[PDB]
């Protein structure tokens, strides 16, 4: 004790991993970052109670939806996760991944993540959403995400960059610990 | 040895930094991704190891569990334990022939596709799709098993407490390690997919690699469908033990239909609906679709009782049966028993008119698939 665990969902390539494996990691990947994530135990205070709060990735599940709510037993917190270089992924919060979570983790708190962040200025992205007249998520329509999903909070990162990462996981600890 | 050596964190580690030096960018990344399936293929051999030479072995030995016990929590381990170091050797095998010089530090793979295929073809990928579709089938049966054990039996607490506390990792707990083994089946077509796309100008690799990415993803769907079977065998179960003794129905062939007859059946589809008789009441019940018979089932003094509905057969034969819209109510549906003289029609109705038409559609492909 204190033992939580915590689970990170979100459509395929949205950051999951990257993001599990840039916060775990003793050294940040600056040459290779891994393909997968195996499981991980981080000691992390928050508020002056240290938390070992056990990672684990849905990478590889999105398509498996008999296999993908076998990591969902006895979560504590949630991450959910869209990238902000993608409105689609965004969509798919509320219309896929909300009622999967509350389903099988009822009243366990959701924190809703912007990944890839670093692109919101990012100029080949810019176009590209543009051929769809799109373009990146914007922080406020990321809030009102989180509050029309009844999220804990709302929390923007790159996993490239590092900024914004351990914020996530002291804010996904925090929800942890309430009841 | 090996397991020595794949304590290094990458590929670029484990070798010279003078053989490092003398490598492309594109090679140093197709080699790091080739090297973190054969580490994580390690460290998943471990895993299993571990719940065989510590928790098993313990359980057996501290708390007298019989092997079937053991089965309870970690089935088909032995087998797991079998195709996983076979795998993994495989790997090793391919390695140990891809080391340059007299070294036995620098290796280059430059071939890794045809283990892969090998491995997810044929009579090892029916063992894969058996073994995964059973444990991943049980796995929260398995973490149900343990929290039980954990919560009420002081012995296995005390055990449990003991092991965590000196031989293994916080990382490898025992639903941790279920965790593990259900979610590594789930990674290979990642890392296949990544090796592949890093192979740039060798066909006969990237052939192999796209073959064996396919491969493992048929293998990986057999395995979740085999889950659907298994929570539908559970969910079946939920139902016959709810079901009290007392209960009997005639069907129209004259066979009376009991509790016992639940067992062995397949369940295909259940689900709360309303029965309307002739006198247009509408008593709540629970649908049963089977793959051969359909049956209702009313909730009485909490337990399920066959459903009564104007002196008709609520144990209902696919087998000739026909399947109608109620005209003009779009949340009501008929069934007609054509296999007798005197047809008996008995009409259901939905939540809605979409779950009424989802359950025409199912009934419908069930009958097809029986005749
Ligand atoms: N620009 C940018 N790319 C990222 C970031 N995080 C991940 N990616 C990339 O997005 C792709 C998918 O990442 P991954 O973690 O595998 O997504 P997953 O499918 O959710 O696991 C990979 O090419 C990553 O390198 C990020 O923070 N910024």
């Amino acid at each position: 004790a204190i033992r939580k665990k915590l689970v990170i969902v979100g459509d395929g390539a949205c950051g999951k991993t990257c993001l599990l494996i840039v916060f775990s990691k003793d050294q940040f990947p600056e040459v290779y970052v891994p393909t997968v994530f195996e499981n991980y135990v981080a000691d992390i205070e928050v508020d002056g109670k240290q938390v070992e709060l056990a990672l684990w990735d849905t990478a590889g599940q999105e398509d498996y939806d008999r296999l993908r709510p076998l990591s969902y037993p006895d979560t504590d917190v949630i991450l959910m996760c869209f990238s902000i270089d993608s409105p689609d992924s965004l969509e798919n919060i509320p219309e896929k991944w909300t009622p999967e979570v509350k389903h099988f983790c009822p009243n366990v708190p959701i924190i809703l993540v912007g990944n890839k962040k670093d692109l919101r200025n990012d100029e080949h992205t810019r176009r590209e959403l543009a051929k769809m007249k799109q373009e990146p998520v914007k922080p406020e329509e990321g809030r009102d995400m989180a509050n029309r999903i009844g999220a804990f909070g709302y929390m923007e990162c790159s996993a490239k960059t590092k900024d914004g990462v351990r914020e996530v996981f002291e804010m996904a600890t925090r929800a942890a610990l309430q009841a | 040895s090996m397991s020595k050596q794949l304590e290094a964190e990458s590929w670029s580690r484990i070798i010279d930094s003078k053989f490092l030096k003398q490598q492309k960018k594109d090679v140093v990344k197709r080699q790091e991704v080739i090297y973190e399936l054969m580490q994580t293929e390690f460290h998943h051999v471990r895993t299993l190891k571990i719940m065989s030479g510590v928790y098993s072995q313990g359980m057996m030995a501290d708390l007298l569990f019989e092997q079937q016990m053991v089965e309870k929590l970690f089935p088909c381990l032995d087998e797991l334990i079998s195709i996983h170091s076979q795998f993994f050797q495989r790997i090793l095998e391919r390695k140990k022939e891809s080391l340059v010089d007299k070294s036995e530090k620098n290796f280059l793979i430059k071939r890794i596709g045809d283990v892969l295929v090998n491995q997810f073809s044929g009579e090892n990928a029916e063992r894969l799709k058996k073994t995964y579709g059973k444990f991943c089938g049980q796995h929260n049966q398995s973490v149900n098993y343990f929290k039980d054990l954990y919560a009420k039996d002081k012995r296995f607490q005390a055990f449990v407490k003991k092991k965590m506390s000196s031989s293994v990792v916080r990382r490898l707990g025992i639903p941790e390690c279920i965790l593990l083994v259900t979610q590594r089946i789930t990674k290979y077509p990642v890392l296949f997919q990544r090796i592949l796309q890093c192979t740039k100008d060798n066909e006969v690799e990237q052939e192999d690699l796209a073959q064996s990415l396919s491969l493992v993803k048929d293998v990986i769907g057999a395995v979740d469908s085999k889950v659907a079977s298994y929570e539908k065998k559970v969910r079946l179960n939920e139902i016959y033990t709810k079901t009290d003794s007392k209960s009997i129905m005639r069907m129209k062939s004259g066979q009376m239909f009991a509790k016992e007859d639940l067992k062995r059946k397949k369940l295909v589809r259940d689900g709360s609906v309303f029965l309307k008789n002739a006198a247009g009441r509408l008593k709540e019940v629970q649908a049963v679709l089977l793959t051969d018979i359909l049956v209702f089932l009313q909730e009485k003094d909490q337990k399920y009782i066959f459903a009564s509905l104007d002196q008709k057969s609520t144990v209902i034969s696919l087998k000739k049966l026909i399947v109608r819209e109620v005209a003009h109510e779009e949340k009501g549906l008929f069934l007609i028993s054509m296999g007798m003289t005197d047809p008996e029609m008995v009409e259901v109705h939905a939540s809605s008119k979409e779950e009424r038409n989802s359950w025409i559609q199912i009934i419908q492909d069930t009958i097809n698939t029986l005749n």
